[PDB]
């Protein structure tokens, strides 16, 4: 999935309170929305526990 | 309009716009002008009925 010409908020992606795990390296998780990037690449697949 | 497609990212819909699908042989009653530009890859639309 490629996200282009869009504006989005990551606050609603965090207050779900349903994710069993969350790791996010390369940037502090509290200060990523204000930082601006060019493109966002998302991949979806299943995996075991 | 084409045979098939493989992959792309952008897709835009905007508001619905209605036409008349009946064709006649009478005189014209409207004039439409369009301008298409591309500066640094940015696509431009200019029109006025
Ligand atoms: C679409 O697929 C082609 C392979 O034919 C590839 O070269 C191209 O980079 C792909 N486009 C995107 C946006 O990934």
């Amino acid at each position: 999935k490629r996200i282009s010409n869009c504006v989005a908020d990551y606050s609603v992606l965090y207050n779900s309170a349903s994710f069993s795990t969350f790791k996010c390296y390369g940037v502090s998780p509290t200060k990523l929305n204000d930082l601006c990037f060019t493109n966002v690449y998302a991949d979806s697949f299943v995996i075991r526990g | 309009v084409y045979s098939s497609a493989n992959n792309c990212t952008f897709e835009y819909v905007s508001q619905p716009f209605l036409m008349d699908l009946e064709g006649k042989q009478g005189n014209f009653k409207n004039l439409r002008e369009f301008v298409f530009k591309n500066i640094d890859g940015y696509f431009k639309i200019y029109s006025k009925h």
